[PDB]
RNA sequence: AAAUUCUUGGACCGGCGCAAGACGGACCAGAGCGAAAGCAUUUGCCAAGAAUGUUUUCAUUAAUCAAGAACGAAAGUCGGAGGUUCGAAGACGAUCAGAUACCGUCGUAGUUCCGACCAUAAACGAUGCCGACUGGCGAUGCGGCGGCGUUAUUCCCAUGACCCGCCGGGCAGCUUCCGGGAAACCAAAGUCUUUGGGUUCCGGGGGGAGUAUGGUUGCAAAGCUGAAACUUAAAGGAAUUGA
RNA sequence: CACAUGUUCC
């Protein structure tokens, strides 16, 4: 894993907590 | 030359007689006592002409200024928007002399 | 660690430098950094000067040379053998090698 | 070393030991001051008369003729304008920028020099406040600054 | 007081037409209501009347501008350049 | 090397030192008694003057502004003088 | 800026020490500095001193010897009292047979054991040996 | 009303009889009341100034230019729009000139039309907000505006 | 453009030269020196091609002509020596008329 | 290497033109300017700027700065204009065990201009800013000073282009046992156990983690502040010798 | 044009 790609997966996977709290709201 | 001039209106403000506006300035032109005259570039045309047509007669040298009468009250130290400004006594200026 | 100190590059109070490309690969390389090769040669070397001459019709014509300002990149260059890699003491020299032929 | 820009050069003027008057000046203090008031009559901030008095009438320095300075002179006779030198041309350069800022507004390089000014316009500012060669409430204010030339 | 955070004139629309439809509309909406500095008196009397109108409240004088703006940026641009080539046939 | 005569330095470095980087401040500047050709009357003019001078009775020019020293007109008599 | 002046004469000095200059320039000429360095000439730790008056602040050549190991300077100037004047000179002087702190009293200015002859205490300036 | 360019009143001198012609114009933007408008081959090029395209110079912003000679203006003429003059031909006298479309036309040398752009642009860059402002836009041209697919 | 309606485009380039004795690698110019170089270097074409017409310009591309003299013109303000005239191309011919040709052609 | 692709409906190529939109080669440099990002066709306009020169003016007006504010590569977002080339996504043809990659043909967004956001880069000299001292050497940019001389205007003084030096800083380079550092190396990364010129920011083994939560900005993307539970005896930097 | 990967102790 280079330093980018899981930076990139933290944003895409921050992305989705923001989804999935969204809905609940 | 420009900021010249703006040296030397501000010079004739402190020191020198002065008469400002187109009335007031149209009388001294009459009665003889103005040597130049100021007029801004967006004065009316027919005021342009019968200034002109008046210091004619009185041999009284005009000076076409540059720009509009809004910038002309701030070269003048003034707040308030002059078209016509006439120099009763230089006093300790340069200005009829260019 | 730092291995040159200019960077492999010449760029020292400008901080930023146009991109060029390159004549092997379209790598984008900085002015600066990139290898430039000027070479200076004829459009014939050897074998199709000679037979040329007699058939060209003006007599005692010299050829035209032909000038390409070559860009080379890092990987392109030392690939192609323009460049090669040296001793940590034969780095700092920068002077070219010798012209005879 | 200039407060708002990386240069650090060193030139500027370096005055003679000495303090005595020139031996080829045969003008008086009252004859230099005389001129002073000459120069300051016809319009000039005293950088100038300065400047042209060692060129044409051969002054080495006023201080050194006359008991006093450029300034002081004309603050004594009240010839002294009303705001100081140094603070007037920063106005005026000022005015200048945000004239220009005007028509030019896509000047961001404009636009960052204009806030130096302000920001050297304000050191004048405070100082001459401390002097009290300026009223206590005096501000620069940008809009009604154009009045000033 | 401020009254209102980041709405202006667009606040008479109330919760109407979306955030970005009266977005849009308040820069339009303001610039058709303000008033512009007069080219022949100086006093800033140009006041919308109707559509690509301007009248001056000083000098009683009616001059023909944009929808919204006083002056639209691409009539500008044809003033200096038909200006441009006045002076380019004659010399 | 370590030793020098920073109490007595020596005529020809001194002048050679920048300005303000002499061990006493002294200006390379002087003044001249100027005679131009035109006038017999003798002015005193600024080396380093950078304005314009004029003769008595608007004669001639007599020096010109420049970067350093003024570009004195041709075929004034100029003697430098010292106080 | 320079912030302060017998800081940067010390240096200077320290400098032309280390390299074994036989004399030195400094840029200020100060009244404190004139006194710092007449405390240093009596025990003979530095060749003779001269300044140049000039009409601004003045220049002072000193003459070096070879005697000098490393004049320092203290900022800010701490007051010292008369009880923990041996504690400062425990950690900052070498030896107790040598070594000397220079600090400013009422009575002037004067190396620790003239401070104490006289019993007055100060702020300290620097120390040297 | 129902058009968005404004249109502007100018008064003519009748060469034959004694009689002042009124006209109804479309304003290009910058015409003000009083002011001389010139009509004919020798006029002047500047902003509301109607004189034959084969005079014009190349790239000249023109609007209500004539598709034939003669029929007093019918192209280009909209709030906002205008026309460019792409190449002149002496020969033939033709011109080539494009329109709002972006479609390029060859017309002919003898016709005219006024220098400018039309007053009243950037009409469409204002949104319609509510049914209202539509409903009363189209009220004063004709009805065609309620349309049910 | 030319006495009749030959309106040309002419195109010169030149070269600072490095001096004999010169000892300086770089021998380059100032910025304002190229601008007054490049304004004599300009108005030698009009003062060539506006006083006749294409017979005699086209005499003066045989040779160097125009080139030279912007050489010597030029050496007070840097001394370039490596100067020619490198384009000139057509814009605008007016009609042709066969008689114009033929003197043209003997 | 082939194929995807065009082609007797004439492809490719040559010539004459026309139109569109990008970009500014060689000159171009361990050169210049700018606070940084960054800045390369000619000319004109506007305002600004460093350095030099100064026996010109004021007289401490100064240095670093939390709060706050301006600018801020590229990519991305919202309105228009335009879209030549290139080109995320996607389609197709090759390669391979597979390519959803590297290769090739197209090609949306984008790349181009204007008006607003966005404030992140290996935004590096991986080296905060102001002041002083500490070896030389040859260059180079600007300005100034002096001087034999060669060469232009020609009609020489003076100005240009060279040559020989000096001065201030401007980017750098070379060199050595100053000195320092773990070393690489450093005229600063020195003037430090002989430890103090001044003033901000910031780090306390490695992960968790720039994560959760809270606050705040943004149209959105995301931007700023910012843990703990728990886990671990090493991680890491320079340098030597083998492989 | 392809050369992908081979548990732990000294
Ligand atoms: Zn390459
Ligand atoms: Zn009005």
């Amino acid at each position: 894993m280079r330093a980018k790609w899981r930076k990139k997966r933290m944003r895409r996977l921050k992305r989705k907590r923001r989804k999935m709290r969204q809905r609940s709201k | 030359s420009l900021e010249s001039i703006n040296s030397r209106l501000q010079l004739v403000m402190k020191s020198g007689k002065y008469v400002l506006g187109y009335k007031q300035s149209l009388k001294m032109i009459r009665q003889g006592k103005a040597k130049l005259v100021i007029l801004a570039n967006n004065c009316p045309a027919l005021r342009k002409s019968e200034i002109e047509y008046y210091a004619m007669l009185a041999k009284t040298g005009v000076h076409h200024y540059s720009g509009n009468n809004i910038e002309l009250g701030t070269a003048c130290g003034k707040y308030y928007r002059v078209c016509t400004l006439s120099i009763i006594d230089p006093g300790d200026s340069d200005i009829i002399r260019s | 660690t730092k291995k040159r100190r200019n960077n492999g590059r010449a760029k020292k109070g400008r901080g930023h430098v146009q991109p060029i490309r390159c004549t092997n690969c379209a790598r984008c390389v900085p002015k600066d950094k990139a290898i430039k090769k000027f070479v200076i040669r004829n459009i014939v070397e050897a074998a199709a000067v000679r037979d040329i001459s007699e058939a060209s019709v003006f007599d005692a014509y010299v050829l035209p040379k032909l000038y390409v300002k070559l860009h080379y990149c890092v990987s392109c260059a030392i690939h192609s053998k323009v460049v090669r890699n040296r001793s940590r003491e034969a780095r700092k020299d920068r002077t070219p090698p010798p012209r005879f032929r | 070393g200039r407060m708002h820009a990386p240069g650090k050069g060193l030139s500027q003027s370096a005055l003679p030991y000495r303090r005595s008057v020139p031996t080829w000046l045969k003008l008086t203090s009252d004859d230099v001051k005389e001129q002073i008031y000459k120069l300051a009559k016809k319009g000039l901030t005293p950088s100038q008369i300065g400047v042209i008095l060692r060129d044409s009438h051969g002054v080495a320095q006023v201080r050194f003729v006359t008991g006093n300075k450029i300034l002081r002179i004309l603050k004594s006779k009240g010839l002294a304008p009303d705001l100081p030198e140094d603070l007037y041309h920063l106005i005026k350069k000022a005015v200048a920028v945000r004239k220009h800022l005007e028509r030019n507004r896509k000047d961001k390089d404009a636009k960052f020099r204009l806030i130096l000014i302000e920001s050297r316009i304000h050191r004048l500012a405070r100082y001459y406040k401390t002097k009290r060669v300026l009223p206590p409430n005096w501000k620069y204010e940008s809009s009604t600054a154009s009045a000033l030339v | 007081a401020k009254r209102t955070k980041k709405v202006g004139i667009v606040g008479k629309y109330g919760t109407r037409y979306g955030a970005s439809l009266r977005k849009m509309v308040k820069k339009i909406e303001i610039s058709q209501h303000a008033k512009y500095t007069c080219s022949f008196c100086g006093k800033t009397k140009m006041k919308r009347r109707a559509v690509g109108i301007w009248h001056c409240g000083s000098c009683m004088k009616t001059v023909a501008g944009g929808a919204w703006t006083y002056n639209t940026t691409s009539a500008v641009t044809v003033k200096s350049a038909i200006r441009r080539l006045k002076e380019l046939k004659d010399q | 090397p370590l030793a020098k005569d920073l109490l007595h330095p020596s005529p020809e470095e001194e002048k050679r030192k920048h300005k303000k980087k002499r061990l006493v401040q002294s200006p390379n500047s002087y003044f001249m008694d100027v005679k131009c050709p035109g006038c017999y009357k003798i002015t005193t003019v600024f080396s380093h003057a950078q304005t314009v001078v004029l003769c008595v009775g608007c004669s001639t020019v007599l020096c010109q502004p420049t970067g350093g020293k003024a570009r004195l007109t041709e075929g004034c008599s100029f003697r430098r003088k010292q106080h | 800026v320079r912030m302060n002046v017998l800081a940067d004469a010390l240096k200077s000095i320290n400098n032309a020490e280390k390299r074994g200059k036989r004399q030195v320039l400094i840029r200020p000429c100060s009244k404190v500095i004139v006194r710092f360095l007449t405390v240093m000439m009596k025990h003979g730790y530095i060749g003779e001193f001269e300044i140049i008056d000039d009409h601004r602040a003045g220049k002072i050549v000193v003459n070096l010897t070879g005697r000098l190991n490393k004049c320092g300077v203290i900022s800010p100037r701490f007051d010292v009292q008369l009880k923990d004047l041996e504690k400062w000179q425990n950690n900052l002087l070498p030896s107790r047979q040598f070594g000397f702190i220079v600090l400013t009293t009422s009575a002037g200015i004067m190396d620790h054991e003239e401070a104490r002859r006289k019993h007055t205490g100060g702020k300290i300036l620097g120390f040297f040996f | 009303p129902g058009r968005g360019a404004p249109l502007a009143k100018v008064v003519f001198r009748d060469p034959y009889r004694f009689k002042k012609r009124t006209e109804l114009f479309i304003a290009a933007e910058g015409i003000h009341t009083g002011q001389f408008v010139y009509c004919g081959k020798k006029a002047q090029l500047n902003i509301g100034n109607v004189l034959p395209v084969g005079t014009m110079p190349e790239g000249t912003i023109v609007c209500c230019l004539e598709e034939k000679p003669g029929d007093r203006g019918k192209l280009a003429r909209a709030s906002g729009n205008y026309a460019t003059v792409i190449s002149h031909n002496p020969e033939t006298k033709k011109t080539r000139v494009k329109l709002p479309s972006g479609s390029k036309k060859v017309i002919s040398s003898a016709n005219r039309a006024v220098v400018g752009v039309v007053a009243g642009g950037g009409r469409i860059d204002k949104p319609i907000l509510k049914a209202g402002r539509a409903y009363h836009k189209y009220k004063a041209k004709r009805n065609c505006w309620p349309r049910v697919r | 453009k030319t006495t009749d309606g030959y309106l040309l485009r002419l195109f010169c380039v030149g070269f600072t030269k490095k001096r004999n004795n010169q000892i300086r690698k770089t021998s380059y110019a100032q910025h304002q020196q190229v601008r007054q170089i490049r304004k004599k270097m300009m108005e030698i074409m009009t003062r060539e091609v506006q006083t006749n017409d294409l017979k005699e310009v086209v005499n003066k591309l045989i040779p160097d002509s125009i080139g030279k003299d912007i050489e010597k013109a030029c050496q007070s303000i840097y001394p370039l020596h490596d100067v020619f005239v490198r384009k000139v191309k057509m814009l605008k011919k007016p009609k042709f008329e066969l008689g114009k040709l033929m003197e043209l052609h003997g």
